[PDB]
């Protein structure tokens, strides 16, 4: 068949191969970032101090 | 000569790296700004860490003496 | 018919090439004008919770690190 | 990246202070 | 020039790879599609615990204010 088709195709074929690579990498951030937003922004961080803030709210209402 | 489809598909494949190539540079700054977020984010483990040991510390202190209140 | 079969298999060559396009364009559009001002909010969030929990911060740093 | 006050609670001396005075003042 | 039979039999391969192509393609749109809402429930739930968190500086500045 024609090179140019033959070269293209070739060089699409390592562009694949790398978007492959970040794609990877991004799966790994993406994990990473997540883990920090259920674990620790919601589940300890925002869990404790809503539980604070809301306790102090229920006994300070109770104060009526 | 040369079949015209043969043409126009070599045209539409540069199209196509074109754009494979922009995608991969966007990917790249994606993964820079997760990389730059989650390093600054680190310190909020240290924060709620150190917050749930201490709501732990609290409930068990309140547990050990008999002076934890009763459920309003 | 045994040569049409070559200009049908190049025309379908072209369709599915113009649909590679066409998805891998937009796979483009979405990830620029979506994902990364997403990104950009939730970085924006965490840096206000950040700056509502200094005070915190100095308490604990200031006599236990 | 600058530190904070090491006193969270600053008391707002100066602003109540050089109004105030004057309101005494007058 | 070539064979017939081999000419149509490559581009036979070559339909088939890229309509596994096509349907992949359409698959990663959807695929992003969905990750991009997920990242945005995320970022909501981000949303509202800094909202939550935003009363402590509110306390603050009432405890300086009746200082």
């Amino acid at each position: 068949m024609n090179a140019n088709k033959q070269r293209q195709y070739n060089q699409l074929a390592h562009e694949l191969r790398e978007l492959q690579t970040n794609l990877q990498e991004t799966t790994k951030q993406l994990d990473i970032m997540s883990k920090q937003c259920n674990e620790n922004l919601v589940g300890q961080l925002g869990k404790v101090h809503g539980s604070w803030l809301i306790g102090s709210y229920i006994y300070y209402m109770e104060q009526m | 000569m040369e079949n015209p489809h043969e043409q126009v598909q070599a045209n539409i494949l540069s199209r196509i790296i074109g754009n494979v190539k922009r995608l991969n540079e966007s990917v790249a700054i994606l993964n820079q700004e997760l990389v730059t977020i989650n390093n600054r984010n680190k310190n909020l483990e240290i924060m709620g860490a150190i917050c749930d040991n201490y709501h732990s510390s609290v409930q068990f202190n309140l547990e050990a003496t008999n002076n934890k209140k009763p459920p309003l | 018919s045994k040569e049409e079969t070559l200009e049908k298999l190049d025309q379908e060559i072209t369709v599915n090439l113009q649909k590679i396009d066409s998805n891998l364009s937009f796979c483009f559009h979405k990830i620029t004008q979506d994902i990364i001002p997403h990104v950009a909010t939730y970085s924006e969030i965490c840096e206000r919770i950040m700056d509502s929990t200094e005070w915190l911060g100095t308490m604990f740093q200031e006599t236990g690190l | 990246g600058r530190p904070g006050e090491k006193p969270i609670i600053h008391v707002p001396k100066e602003v109540y202070l050089n109004k105030d005075r004057l309101d005494l003042n007058n | 020039m070539d064979s017939i039979d081999e000419q149509i039999a490559i581009k036979r391969k070559e339909l088939q790879s890229l309509q596994k192509i096509t349907s992949l393609t359409d698959g990663l749109k959807i695929q992003l599609t969905e990750l991009n809402e997920q990242i945005k429930e995320m970022g909501m739930n981000a949303d509202s615990v800094a909202q939550l968190m935003n009363n402590w500086d509110s306390i603050i500045n009432n405890i300086s204010q009746a200082s």
